[PDB]
């Protein structure tokens, strides 16, 4: 039960208790990953557009 | 009208339940994973208590307490026993009893060692037995090689103890025997002891001369009726209960079965419930929890009471089924599930 | 002195961040009209409130802060609120039609076009940053907006503030204030590609603040409002190191360092107390021993679980009130005699303390009472791994089905992104096990 | 600014959607020349969804009044509210449409469409943003289903990412004008299938049963049935035009309501439903036992013989909020046998302060119930019926629809039975 770095300041304290020792994507990557999806939605409202021209 | 749902199709205890439930026209069972329910049976291993009590407005109740491993496996129990100061090392009731490790995987060995060569240098009865949870697998030997050579030709964890040298024997007969209490406890933690007990005896002589043959030692209720060849002739299905039990102690040592191991029944049980409830207590949680539990006692020439191990998901005797979940129902269930005596348990009072 | 931005994404962050920066202005004392009496220093000042707020000429303390919202119906209410001076309307980002509580609508088809123009408001504030700490990012795991639209800026955030340190408040889904069915697999699809660019997250979950307030506060039917005065008091508690003078956690790098050893299980349970309903007389002070107690039921977490069946990996203590060192450490060693507290054997059994002597302010005309001393406990527990169980599951119940499935995939969202993520929460769960069971 | 387009088409289309905008004008305070004369700021909150602003302080609906006869929309105008509805908004013919289904959505209707869409296209130019549409018709008719439907293919068309809602009545024998309104509903069901995120299935064989048996009407009436699609119509639109925390949305109601994009037909349910004991308050509880039995719902499809997909009710009335709670969890977790076990929490409740005129509170049901299928099994047994002999066919392919059309339009309903099917076990 030891209590070590005991700092004291105006508004407080803070200290440290110790019982026991112990024992990414690029920004080219994620606008493809933007314009990908877009162009899967591109491409399904095309296919409702052929659809209801036929 | 509660619901309930069941996920332990094994389970020969709370089959009845589930039977006495639906023959009040008040309960309703639904399938095995449908999440509205008042009431879960729950699985013996890996049941999902995270996901229990998030459902707004349904007070759930479960069959398990969560935890309660820690004293119905063999080496949980044993390090559970030394570790806690309730208990301590010094422990009166519990046989010494040490957690060995196979040697292709803490670890008692060395401990155990020590306390084998002072036996052995002080000529005291020096029998020990090996086992585990993975077995029906026991080992009971005099020399320290075998025991532990028996443990490193398995892969799980196993516990040595010592072996009882001096057990109790029903005459006529000459035979050793276990005792099975049923206990109950109920979301507000209340001990409740089964007024009915049960006797696992042998139907073989006793034979501390000949620990090779392993059915005069063993009382389990499926070695006696596969491995035995007087199986049920002085008591039907080798289960004697407190009736007779009781008689045979007053008319042979003069003495009741109350005073003479009841006591300590009671006391052993208490002790080892009280020890894990800051652990396992439902009082304060988002659901409710309640657990059958089955200990399995000894009982020495001195009619002292030893305590073997406690079963987590016990069998009840074909006798006793429709009295106790009967009162299952009473004091568990409806308890918290009211419905449109002479309790048949006996309430160990203690301080939570 | 270094600055910290928040950004509060969707109705549930921006309605919480409404009622954290309310609760900043009484705390530092700061009006509504953006004007700090006790700042003696105009127009400047390295101050520690200064890592929250900036100052302009005219004496104005203006929060460093952005809140973004696919739809202008809840921030509408900020820029008419009472505290509609303390931000210029820069701050205030809105779209026109929200993401449906759809993930992908807000991650892919409505974010793509707004991503550009929220960076370049954040770059407006970073820019006013003599030395950015890091982010606090205010969302929900269920709206689309809240769960779509944030993943996405927390991508884009590790590539033009590669250095700087992330931190979450996400709220986590609940039944009880929801009519939103799809919440399970918007947590789990923001969760998966958030966890790599997230340093540290304090989940919250709106079952447990809803139960606080009816059993503590006495509200039968809480409304958001209740939920968030209680949320930002927490909030409060885990951010005042950061606007005091103090030695704990005095900036952003400090939470990883004391609370995440594991990059991945960067998610500590809060809990907070006491929490006294003020339409009570009076009520009995509590002592250092019952608030610290209190701490370690499940009453009071923010999180719904029993961390009586998990191992700690870190734990902090924040303090705020009458309290000193000798009463701290009094508590704790009658608390290690009674409770179940199993820590991983590669970490210390140790707590940092830190305490701050102004007591937790309340908001007038609140919900919550005024206390002497409070207490707010940040410890990383393998037993929060429960949420993500329940959650997963709830996952898997609907996806077996391919239910509402369609709704993610009209939006351009592929179908196996569902899968992927969900193999990754199966890895999350995996490693909250080995780490935790024995 | 979420503005919503209104568009009733046909004669039980117009007749219904007349209702309706005269309820909900008398519920935001909107008198029959476009002033508002109310009390409450909760009437103007959210106004703009069904009601332009004009000069003056006039709000103007914003409906599209279509049919292919005069007769109907003749009365509307000079109905109660007849003069509210903007004058250009009635797009009309003289040709009739004779109950064909052919000729409202190939030739007659086909005539007449391009223009109702050029009131559309104007209607939606002025919206801040549109959140979709929603269409009152029938489709035992011709117009209302057979250019009612055109006009969805040809909105789908022009504004492909805006909602799609419809209130469709569908035929009865028991209240029927023509043997032929099964050929034009089964044409009319394939249609909604594909192009609408939301219809609202209204059985006029239950409109009139409620109406004898619990009403207590020993002669009800089309008005009759159409009061109570009015009432039904409000309470399924108070998300939409009242404030509160809910945040309703076109496609976020859809987003929660409908898991697969074929089977989002819903039944709805209104209560109380009092005959003439007519003053007697209603309990919280007694709203939920009557707003789940089935005499209270209008699909004519007994929901016991089905699971419930999703389920949403709203509540309006100054009401104990926490008893609602309560009681929607205990109808919930009495019958949890009739909600699929597979869609966590599939259950949603609403409140709304402002109850409907005339009464202290009230709810309605919105229902995604797998019993629906009970209603396309009549349609196409009634279908079958006559197909198999050709009967009444000339009508059809006199307008120059083949054979063929017809059996595929047998099979579309007979696979959309299926697909309700293997979700109800
Ligand atoms: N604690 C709290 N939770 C909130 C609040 N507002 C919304 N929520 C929760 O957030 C979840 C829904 O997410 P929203 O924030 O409404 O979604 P969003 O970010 O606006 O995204 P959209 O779907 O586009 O509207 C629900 O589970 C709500 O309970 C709030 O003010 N406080
Ligand atoms: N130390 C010891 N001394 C004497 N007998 C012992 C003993 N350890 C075990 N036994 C014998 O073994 C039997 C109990 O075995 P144990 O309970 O460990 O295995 P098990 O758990 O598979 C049987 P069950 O759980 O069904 O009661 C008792 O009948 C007892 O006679
Ligand atoms: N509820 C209701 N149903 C109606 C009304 N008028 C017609 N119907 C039903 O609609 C079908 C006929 O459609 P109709 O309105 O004539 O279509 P139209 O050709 O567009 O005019 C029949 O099944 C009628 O039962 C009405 O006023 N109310
Ligand atoms: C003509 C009419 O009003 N209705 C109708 C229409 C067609 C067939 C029967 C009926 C009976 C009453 C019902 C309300
Ligand atoms: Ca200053
Ligand atoms: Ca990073
Ligand atoms: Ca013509
Ligand atoms: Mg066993
Ligand atoms: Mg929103
Ligand atoms: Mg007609």
């Amino acid at each position: 039960m030891e209590v070590i770095e005991l700092n004291k300041c105006t508004s407080g304290q803070s200290f440290e208790v110790i019982l026991k020792p112990p024992s990414d994507p690029s920004l080219e990557e994620i606008q493809k990953k933007l314009e990908a999806a877009e162009e899967r939605r591109k491409y399904q409202e095309a296919e409702l557009l052929k659809h209801l021209a036929e | 009208m509660y619901t309930f749902v069941v996920r332990d199709e094994n389970s020969s205890v709370y089959a009845e339940v589930s039977r006495l439930l639906l023959a009040t026209g008040q309960w309703k069972r639904l399938r095995k994973d449908n999440p509205r329910f008042n009431l879960m049976l729950g699985e013996r291993n890996r049941l999902p208590f995270g996901r229990l009590g998030h459902e707004p407005g349904l007070v759930q109740l479960v069959n398990y307490y969560r935890g309660a491993d820690k004293l119905c496996r063999k080496a949980s129990l044993v390090k559970l026993i030394k570790t806690s100061p309730e208990l301590s090392e010094s422990c009166t009731w519990f046989p010494e009893s040490y957690v060995i490790y196979p040697t292709n995987l803490t670890d008692e060995r060395e401990v155990f060692l020590a306390a084998y060569n002072r036996r052995r240098e002080g000529r005291e009865g020096n029998v020990w037995i090996a086992k585990s949870s993975a077995g029906a697998g026991i080992l009971i030997s005099s020399e320290a090689s075998e025991l532990l050579d028996f443990i490193d030709e398995q892969g799980q964890v196993h516990v040595i103890q010592k072996y009882l040298e001096k057990p109790l024997l029903l005459e006529p007969g000459h035979r050793k025997f276990d005792i099975r209490s049923w206990v109950l406890v109920d979301h507000l933690y209340n001990i409740y002891l089964y007024r009915e007990g049960v006797l696992r005896t042998s139907s073989e002589p006793y034979n501390s001369a000949n620990f090779q043959d392993k059915t005069c030692h063993l009382t389990n209720h499926c070695i006696q009726k596969e491995y035995s060849k007087n199986y049920g002739r002085y008591e039907e299905g080798n289960e004697m209960f407190f009736e007779e039990f009781n008689q045979y102690l007053m008319d042979a040592l003069n003495t009741t079965l109350e005073n003479s191991i009841l006591l300590q029944i009671k006391h052993i049980i208490r002790s080892c419930l009280m020890c894990i409830e800051p652990a396992i207590s439902t009082k304060h949680l988002h659901y409710q929890s309640f657990q059958l539990f089955g200990f399995d006692f000894m009982v020495d020439e001195e009619l002292k009471v030893w305590l073997i191990e406690v079963n987590g998901a016990p069998a009840c005797a074909q006798k006793l089924y429709a009295e106790l979940c009967q009162g299952i129902v009473d004091v568990a269930i409806s308890s918290v599930f009211p419905l449109a005596p002479t309790s048949i348990f006996i309430k160990l009072h203690h301080h939570h | 002195m270094r600055e910290c931005i928040s950004i509060h994404v969707g109705q549930a962050g921006v309605q919480i961040g409404n009622a954290c920066w309310e609760l900043y202005c009484l705390e530092h004392g700061i009006q509504p009209d953006g004007q700090m009496p006790s700042d003696k220093t105009i127009g400047g000042g390295d101050d520690s409130f200064n890592t929250f707020f900036s100052e302009t000429g005219a004496g104005k303390h203006v929060p460093r802060a952005v809140f973004v919202d696919l739809e202008p119906t809840v921030i509408d209410e900020v820029r008419t609120g009472t505290y509609r001076q303390l931000f210029h309307p820069e701050q205030l980002i809105t779209g026109k039609e929200d993401a449906a509580n759809n993930y992908a609508r807000g991650h892919y088809t409505i974010g793509k076009e707004i991503i550009d123009l929220v960076l370049d408001r954040i770059r407006k504030l970073a820019d006013q940053c003599t030395g950015l700490q890091g982010f606090l990012v205010f969302h929900s795991f269920g709206g689309g907006t809240g769960s779509g639209f944030t993943s996405l800026l927390m991508e884009r955030l590790s590539v033009d503030y590669g250095k700087k340190s992330k931190l979450e408040f996400s709220i986590y889904p609940a039944p009880q204030v929801s009519t939103a069915v799809v919440e399970p697999y918007n947590s789990i699809l923001t969760t998966h590609t958030t966890l790599e660019h997230s340093d540290c997250a304090f989940m919250v979950d709106n079952e447990a603040i809803y139960d606080i307030c009816r059993r503590n506060l006495d509200i039968e039917r809480p409304t958001y409002t209740n939920l968030n005065r209680l949320i930002s008091q927490i909030v409060s508690s885990i951010t005042a190191s950061l606007r005091f003078d103090g030695a704990l956690n005095v900036d952003l790098t400090e939470f990883q360092t004391n609370l995440v050893p594991y990059p991945r299980i960067h998610f500590p349970l809060a809990t907070y107390a006491p929490v006294i309903s003020a339409e009570k007389a009076y009520h009995e002070q509590l002592s250092v021993a019952e608030i610290t107690n209190a701490c370690f039921e499940p009453a009071n977490q923010m999180v719904k679980c029993d961390p009586r069946h998990g191992k700690y990996m870190a734990c902090c203590l924040l303090y705020r009130g009458d309290v000193v060192p000798k009463d701290v450490n009094a508590a704790i060693a009658t608390i290690k005699t009674k409770r179940s507290i199993q820590f991983v054997d590669w970490c210390p059994t140790g707590f940092k303390v830190g305490i701050n002597y102004q007591p937790p302010t309340v908001v007038p005309g609140g919900d919550l009472a005024k206390v002497q001393r409070a207490v707010c406990m940040l410890s990383n527990t393998t037993a929060i791994a429960e949420a993500w169980a329940r959650l997963d599951h709830k996952f898997d119940l609907m996806y077996a089905k391919r239910a509402f499935v369609h709704w993610y995939v009209g939006e351009g969202m592929e179908e196996g992104e569902f899968s992927e993520a969900r193999e990754d929460m199966a890895a999350l769960e995996k490693d909250y096990e080995e780490v935790g069971v024995d | 600014m979420r503005e919503i387009v209104h568009i009733q088409a046909g004669q039980c289309g117009n007749q219904i959607g007349a209702k309706f905008w005269e309820v909900i004008s008398d519920e935001h305070g909107i008198d029959p020349t476009g002033s508002y004369h109310g009390d409450s700021d909760l009437q103007l909150e959210r106004i703009n969804v069904y009601y332009n602003e004009a000069t003056g302080n006039k709000y103007v609906p914003r409906a599209i009044l279509v049919d292919l006869e005069p007769g109907t929309m003749d009365s509307v105008r000079s109905g109660p509210f007849g003069q509210i509805f903007r004058p250009d908004n009635f797009v009309f013919g003289q040709s009739g449409a004779g109950n064909n289904w052919a000729k409202g959505h190939y030739t007659e209707g086909a005539e007449l469409v391009d223009s109702v869409l050029d009131v559309v296209r104007k209607e939606s130019e002025s919206c801040d943003c549109l959140q979709g549409f929603q269409l009152t018709h029938s489709l035992g008719g011709g117009t209302g289903s057979g250019m009612g439907t055109l006009l969805i293919s040809k909105i789908r068309e022009e504004y492909p990412d805006r909602i799609m809602n419809t209130f469709s009545v569908m035929p009865s024998p028991k209240v029927s004008d023509t043997v032929v309104e099964p050929y034009n509903a089964t044409l009319s069901v394939h249609q909604l299938v594909e192009n609408t995120d939301e219809t609202y299935c209204i059985d006029n064989e239950a409109l009139y049963d409620i109406c004898f048996r619990t009403l207590k009407l020993t002669t009800p009436t089309y008005g009759d049935l159409n009061h109570l699609v009015s009432a039904t119509m409000s309470g399924v639109t108070t998300c939409l035009r009242f404030p509160g925390q809910l945040n309703a949305d076109l496609r976020k109601l859809a987003v929660n309501m409908v898991p697969f994009p074929r089977l989002h037909f819903f039944m709805p349910g209104f209560a109380p439903l009092t005959s003439r004991q007519q003053y007697r308050a209603l309990t919280v509880p007694e709203l939920t036992q009557q707003m789940f039995d089935s005499k209270n719902m209008m699909a004519a499809c007994d929901p016991r013989h089905g699971r419930y997909l999703t389920v949403a009710a709203i509540f309006r009335g100054r009401m104990s909020m926490k008893e609602v709670d309560e009681q929607m969890l205990n109808v919930q977790n009495k019958n949890s046998s009739y909600f699929v076990e597979w869609i966590p929490n599939n259950v949603k409740t609403a409140v709304c302060d402002i109850p409907p005129r005339g009464l202290k509170m009230s709810a309605t049901f919105i229902g995604n119930s797998t019993a629906i299928q009970e209603l396309f099994k009549r349609i196409s047994e009634q279908f079958t019926a006559m197909f198999r002999r050709k009967a009444f066919l000339h009508w059809y392919t006199g307008e120059g629809m083949d054979e063929m059309e017809f059996t595929e339009a047998e099979s579309n309903m007979n696979d959309l039975v299926s697909e309700y099917q293997q979700y109800q076990d």
